[PDB]
RNA sequence: UGUUUUUUUCUGUCUCGUGCC
C-alpha cells in the first residue's frame, strides 16, 4: 500500500561539485540515489515528492568527500499480510495466474483457485470458465486478490495471492 | 506476525500517512509533468510508467476536491488510519462485501452504519 | 502405449486433438467450416473451386476420422476423395480446417448452454429493459463469428448482469438495423422530454446518466461488432511515418521508418506483404509505428445522421440532441478503440501468415533431397570425399572420404597450405599424397571467403591434373556451400559417430552427407535441428509454432513422397530413425518399431512384417501401409498396399500378357518384366481397372490406377530433387 | 598475388652477545 513517511539519507559529494549549483548538484544526486529502489525495512519506494532540509555537510579528515544528511520526504509502497488490493491479471497458464500490483507481481495457483474455474487450452486465449460459461476471467482485467504472503528477493519484492475469499473478481 | 487483518504493524510504519489510487495518481502525474519540462533532464524509468499505468486504471474520480470530501467525511469517523484507503479504494457495493474482505468490520461497526457509508462512496464516484 | 501401441495412428490422433474424430453429422459442419474459413482475406484453394473444395475438405475430413486418416496419408491415398493433387498444403489445411470447426461448434454448443441458463435464471426470478433469453440461440447459432459471437456474448452477460445465486433514447437492435443498412430506419426518442426531464425520474442531478447506459449498450451489442467488423478491417490505408525519434532511431529498418512521408499503405501491403507487418510490428514495440487508415474521417459521419430525431423544436431537438450524445458515448467506449483493436489482430494475423508461408517456402526449397550420386543416379552410391578446411592459411582442413551408404570410410588432414608466405608446392604435394591414400567417388569441397574459393579451386585443379579423383581418373570435386554440413558436424549424431576427433573431421562427415543422403540428415534430427536454421527475418515476429508446423508438414510429405527404406534404418545409424515423420507412423510408434526391430531382430520381410509380427496395429498399417518400404514381397519397397496388391498383381499380369495363376510371388515375367521396364502400358486400360476397383474393391482406381502402375514399374521412387551445382551468386 | 610467439612479488622461525648516539 503506498504512503508518504519522512526518510533520511546521507551522500558524498565529490569536490568537483563545489559552486554555485551546490544544492542543486546535491538535489540531483539524491534523485537518482533512492528512486526506484527496495529496502526491507521500509518496503519498495517509488519515487520522491519533496526535501525538507539540507544538513550542514560535515568535511570528513583526509578526504575532500563531504556528507550531506539529507531528510526528504518521499513516498513508499510497502504491501503487508492481509491486505485487499485490486490488480490486473497479466497471464493466464495452467501452472498458476500471473497479474502485476503495480511495482511487485503475485502469483495465483489452481489449488487457491476453486474447483468451478477450470481450465480453457483448447482456445486460443488462454482463460478459465465456469460449467455455465457465465463468469469469464482473462487478461487485462481488474481482479482483486488478498496478500497472503510476502517476500523480498534482494530489493525485489514478490508476494503471493490467494483466491478463497468470496467477493473477488469482477466489480 | 505481520498481518494487517488483526491490525499490526511495525512503529516505524504506524506513523504512516495513507495515500489513496487517485492521490497517488495524480501526485505522479504532476511529478511527470514537472520533469517532462526542464530540458537536459534525465527521463522516467520504467517503475515510474508501471506505476502511472497501474494506478491510472483505478482513478475512482479525478478531482482533487473530491479526495478531499472523501478523506474528509471519513476522517470523522473513530476508524484507523489503514481502513481510510482499502475501504475508500476498492469501493464495495454492499455492507456484507466490505465486512467480508475486511475482517475488522466484523462488529466494529453497524450494519446500516457502513451500508450508508459505502452508499455514499459509490455515489461520489464518477 | 496410447501412442504406439494406440487404435488410430499418432498423425490422426495429433491432428484432431481438439476433435476426437468427425462425426457423419459432423462432417459436413467442419467442411463448410474449412471452406468458410479456408482464404478469406487472401486468395487460398480459390486447384479447388468452391463447391469442389468444401466437398474435397469434406471428403478429407470424413476419411481421417473413419479410417483415422492422416495429412499425406488422405493427400496421397484419398486422391479421388480430396483435390487430386491441387497444392501441397492439402492434408494439413483440411486437417486445420477441421479442427476449427470442431472448436467452433463446441463454442458455439457452450454459448447456447449458457445462454439457456441464464435464460432459465431470468424467467425462474423475474417470473415471480427486460432482461429475456432469446440472444442464447443466437449466439449459439452463430458459429462462424468468433470473435463476434464472443463479443455479443459479453454484451449479453454484462447487459443482462451476470450474477448467479444458485426509456432513453432508440432501441439498441434499431440503432443496430440503422447502422448495419446504412440508413437511420429508428430515430431517438420522439418525445417531448429532454435529458432534463430524464435526469430526475437516476439520483445524480446530471444529463449524462444515460448517455452511459445508452453507451454500454451500444458497445455490448453483436450486430454493433458485426457492423463495425470487415469495415476497415478489409482495407486500412496504414499510412507510414516516422515520429521525432523514430526517424532516427529506425535508421529506414523498419515499416514506419524506411518511408518519412510514405503513407497511404492499403490492407493489401500488410496481409499480403509479411515483411511490413513484421516492421510495423517491430517498429511499434520500442520507439513508435505508424498505422492509420486514415478513412473514419467518412465512415463515422453516416452513422451520426442515424439513430437521431431529425425535428428540433425542444421535444424533438431535445431526443435529436441525447441522441447524438449516445452515439458520441458509445464511440468513444467501444468504437474507435474496437476497430483499431481489430485491425491490429488483423494486421498481426496477416503479418504472422506471412512469415510462416516464407518459412514453409523455405523448408521446401531446403529440404528436397538432392544428392549428387555417381552418374546423377562399382558399388552402391559414390564415396563423396567431405573436403571440410578451417582456413586454408596453413591449417588442418578436415577432408573425410565418405562411402555413398550413409557411412564416413576415412579421412585425413593436410596441414600444409598456401602457414608458408610463398610455398605453392607444399599443398599440391599434401593434395596429391591425400588423394593417393584412398578413392573417393567425389569431391565436397567447403568455402569461407575468396581465399577458401582459391584453395578448392587449387585443390580441384590438382585433382583433375594428376587424375587424383579415383586414382586411374579424373574426379570432378562437386562444390558444397557450408551450409548444412557445418550444423551436421557439431549435431548429435556427429558426436556419436565421432568423438575424439576435431571439428574439421566432423564438418567433412556433415558436409559428405549432405551431398549423399539429405532426406537421412532431415530425419535423423531433432525438430531444435530445424529451427537453427531461419527461414526468414520476418518468420522471427510471427509465432515460430506455425512455422515449425509447416516443417513438420513439409518433412512428413517428403517422407511420403520420398519413401522410408525399412533396411536402411536396421543396422546402418547413418540412416536410422527416419519413421518420425511417415504418414501414419508417429515418432513414438516409430521408436516402439524400431526398439521391436532392435529386440527381436525382425527383418523388413514385406509390407505385412509390422501387422505379421504384432508390432503395429491395423489402423497404423493402413495409414502407414503407403510410406513403409522394404528391400525384397515384390510390392512391399513401394506405395502398393496389401489392399492393392491383388490390383497391382492382376494389372502388371494384363500388361504384360503373362499367366493368371494367384501370382504373389510365383509369376515373375508380370513382376520382373515389368520392374525391369514398361512392358505394356496399353493393355491396361484406366477404364477397365476402375470398374473392375468399383464392381469388387469397393473404391474406385481411376486415379490410382497411375500410382498402382508407378508402384509396380519402379518400386522406392525418390521424391527428392536432383543435385544442384552451386552457381556464381549461389556460390558466394 | 602473401606476412609464425604474451608467463611474473616473492620471504624463513626463536634465542644470545657485541658496538654506537
Amino acid at each position: 500500500m503506498f504512503y508518504h513517511i519522512s526518510l533520511e539519507h546521507e551522500i558524498l559529494l565529490h569536490p568537483r561539485y563545489f559552486g554555485p549549483n551546490l544544492l542543486n548538484t546535491v538535489k540531483q544526486k539524491l534523485f537518482t540515489e533512492v528512486e526506484g529502489t527496495c529496502t526491507g525495512k521500509y518496503g519498495f519506494v517509488i519515487a520522491v515528492t519533496t526535501i525538507d532540509n539540507i544538513g550542514a555537510g560535515v568535511i570528513q579528515p583526509g578526504r575532500g568527500f563531504v556528507l550531506y544528511p539529507v531528510k526528504y520526504k518521499a513516498i513508499v509502497f510497502r504491501p503487508f499480510k492481509g491486505e485487499v488490493v485490486d490488480a490486473v491479471v497479466t497471464q493466464v497458464n495452467k501452472v498458476g495466474l500471473f497479474t502485476e500490483i503495480g511495482p511487485m507481481s503475485c502469483f495465483i495457483s489452481r489449488h487457491s483457485i476453486p474447483s468451478e474455474m477450470e481450465f480453457d487450452p483448447n482456445s486460443n486465449p488462454p482463460c478459465y470458465k465456469t460449467m455455465d460459461e457465465d463468469i469469464v476471467i482473462q487478461q487485462d482485467d481488474e481482479i482483486r486478490l488478498k496478500i497472503v504472503g510476502t517476500r523480498v528477493d534482494k530489493n525485489d519484492i514478490f508476494a503471493i495471492g490467494s483466491l478463497m475469499d468470496d467477493y473477488l473478481g469482477l466489480v | 506476525e505481520e498481518d494487517a487483518s488483526q491490525l499490526i504493524f511495525p512503529k516505524e510504519f504506524e506513523t504512516a500517512e495513507t495515500l489513496l489510487n487517485s492521490e497517488v495518481h495524480m501526485l505522479l502525474e504532476h511529478r511527470k509533468q514537472q520533469n517532462e519540462s526542464a530540458e537536459d533532464e534525465q527521463e522516467l524509468s520504467e517503475v515510474f510508467m508501471k506505476t502511472l499505468n497501474y494506478t491510472a486504471r483505478f482513478s475512482r474520480f479525478k478531482n482533487r476536491e473530491t479526495i478531499a470530501s472523501v478523506r474528509s467525511l471519513l476522517l470523522q469517523k473513530k476508524l484507523h488510519k489503514f481502513e481510510l484507503a482499502c475501504l475508500a479504494n476498492l469501493c464495495p457495493e454492499t455492507a456484507e462485501e466490505s465486512k467480508a474482505l475486511i475482517p475488522s468490520l466484523e462488529g466494529r461497526f453497524e450494519d446500516e452504519e457502513l451500508q450508508q457509508i459505502l452508499d455514499d462512496i459509490q455515489t461520489k464516484r464518477s | 502405449n496410447e501412442i504406439r501401441a494406440t487404435d488410430l495412428p499418432e498423425r490422426f490422433q495429433l491432428r484432431s486433438i481438439p476433435v476426437k474424430g468427425a462425426e457423419d453429422d459432423e462432417l459436413e459442419e467442419e467442411a463448410d467450416w474449412i471452406y468458410r474459413n479456408a482464404f478469406a482475406t487472401p486468395t487460398i484453394s480459390l486447384s479447388r473451386k468452391g463447391p469442389s473444395t468444401i466437398q474435397k475438405i469434406k471428403e478429407a475430413l470424413g476419411f481421417m476420422r473413419n479410417q483415422h486418416f492422416e495429412v499425406p496419408f488422405i493427400a496421397f491415398y484419398r486422391k479421388e476423395y480430396v483435390e487430386p493433387e491441387l497444392h501441397i498444403n492439402d492434408l494439413w489445411r483440411v486437417w486445420q480446417w477441421d479442427e476449427k470447426w470442431t472448436q467452433l461448434r463446441i463454442r458455439k454448443e457452450n454459448l447456447t448452454r449458457l445462454f439457456e441458463k441464464m435464460q432459465a435464471y431470468q424467467y425462474e426470478q423475474i417470473s415471480a429493459i427486460r432482461a429475456l433469453d432469446t440472444t442464447d440461440m443466437e449466439r449459439l447459432k452463430d458459429v462462424q463469428s468468433m470473435d463476434e459471437l464472443k463479443d455479443v456474448y459479453n454484451h449479453f452477460l454484462l447487459y443482462y448482469g451476470r450474477d448467479i445465486p444458485k426509456k432513453f433514447g432508440l432501441t439498441p437492435e434499431q440503432f443496430g438495423e440503422n447502422l448495419r443498412d446504412s440508413y437511420q430506419r429508428h430515430e431517438t426518442e420522439q418525445f417531448p422530454a429532454e435529458p432534463l426531464e430524464l435526469a430526475k425520474d437516476t439520483p445524480e442531478a446530471v444529463l449524462e446518466g444515460a448517455r452511459y447506459m445508452v453507451a454500454l449498450q451500444i458497445a455490448r451489442e453483436p450486430l454493433v461488432r458485426q457492423v463495425l467488423r470487415q469495415t476497415f478491417q478489409e482495407r486500412a490505408k496504414l499510412n507510414i511515418t516516422p515520429t521525432k525519434k523514430g526517424r532516427k532511431d529506425v535508421d529506414e529498418a523498419h515499416y514506419a521508418y524506411s518511408f518519412k512521408y510514405l503513407k497511404n499503405k492499403p490492407v493489401k501491403e500488410l496481409r499480403d506483404d509479411q515483411f511490413l507487418k513484421i516492421c510495423l510490428a517491430e517498429d511499434e514495440g520500442l520507439l513508435t509505428t505508424d498505422i492509420s487508415i486514415d478513412l473514419k474521417g467518412t465512415y463515422f459521419e453516416e452513422i451520426k445522421q442515424f439513430y437521431y430525431r431529425d425535428e428540433f423544436s425542444h421535444q424533438v431537438q431535445e431526443w435529436n440532441r441525447q441522441r447524438t450524445m449516445a452515439i458520441e458515448r458509445a464511440l468513444q467506449q467501444f468504437l474507435y478503440v474496437q476497430m483499431a483493436k481489430e485491425l491490429k489482430n488483423k494486421l498481426l494475423a496477416e503479418a504472422k501468415e506471412y512469415v510462416i508461408k516464407a518459412c514453409s517456402r523455405k523448408l521446401y526449397n531446403w529440404l528436397r533431397v538432392a544428392p549428387y550420386r555417381p552418374d546423377q543416379q562399382q558399388g552402391k552410391g559414390i564415396r563423396v570425399l567431405g573436403i571440410a578446411f578451417s582456413s586454408a592459411r596453413d591449417h588442418p582442413v578436415f577432408c573425410a572420404l565418405v562411402n555413398g551408404e550413409g557411412e564416413v570410410t576415412d579421412f585425413l588432414r593436410l596441414p600444409h597450405f598456401t602457414e608458408e608466405r610463398e610455398k605453392k608446392a607444399q599443398d599440391i604435394e599434401t593434395l596429391k599424397k591425400f588423394l593417393l591414400n584412398k578413392k573417393p567417388h567425389v569431391v565436397t569441397v567447403a568455402g569461407e571467403n575468396r581465399d577458401a574459393q582459391m584453395l578448392i579451386e587449387d585443390v580441384k585443379r590438382i585433382v583433375h591434373e594428376l587424375d587424383q579423383g579415383q586414382q586411374l581418373s579424373s574426379i570432378g570435386v562437386e562444390l558444397v556451400d557450408n551450409e548444412l554440413a557445418i550444423l551436421y558436424m557439431n549435431s548429435k549424431k556427429s558426436e556419436a559417430e565421432f568423438r575424439d576427433y576435431p571439428p574439421v573431421l566432423r564438418q567433412a562427415v556433415s558436409l559428405a552427407r549432405r551431398i549423399q543422403d539429405p532426406l537421412i540428415e532431415f530425419a535423423q534430427v531433432c525438430s531444435e535441428d530445424i529451427l537453427c536454421l531461419k527461414f526468414h527475418p520476418l518468420q522471427e515476429h510471427v509465432v515460430k509454432e506455425e512455422l515449425l508446423n509447416a516443417l513438420y508438414c513439409e518433412f512428413i510429405n517428403r517422407v511420403n513422397e520420398v519413401g522410408v527404406d525399412v533396411n536402411r534404418a536396421i543396422a546402418h545409424p547413418y540412416s536410422q530413425a527416419l519413421i518420425q515423420y511417415v504418414c501414419g507412423l508417429g515418432p513414438r510408434k516409430g521408436t516402439h518399431l524400431l526398439k521391436i526391430l532392435k529386440q527381436n531382430n525382425t527383418r523388413l520381410e514385406s509390407r505385412t512384417q509390422l501387422v505379421t509380427m504384432c508390432h503395429m496395429g491395423p489402423k497404423v498399417f493402413m495409414n502407414c501401409a503407403g510410406f513403409l518400404k522394404i528391400d525384397t514381397e515384390v510390392l512391399d519397397g513401394s506405395r502398393v498396399h496389401p489392399e492393392t496388391y491383388e490390383w497391382a498383381r492382376k494389372m502388371a499380369v494384363d500388361a504384360l500378357e503373362y499367366d493368371e495363376s494367384a501370382e504373389d510371388a510365383n509369376p515373375a515375367g508380370a513382376l520382373e518384366e515389368i520392374l525391369e521396364n514398361p512392358e505394356r502400358l496399353k493393355d491396361l486400360d484406366l477404364d477397365a481397372f476402375a470398374e473392375e476397383l468399383e464392381r469388387q474393391g469397393y473404391g474406385d482406381k481411376h486415379i490410382t490406377l497411375y500410382d498402382i502402375r508407378a508402384e509396380l514399374s519402379c518400386r522406392y521412387k525418390d521424391l527428392r530433387t536432383a543435385y544442384r551445382s552451386p552457381n556464381t551468386e549461389e556460390i558466394f
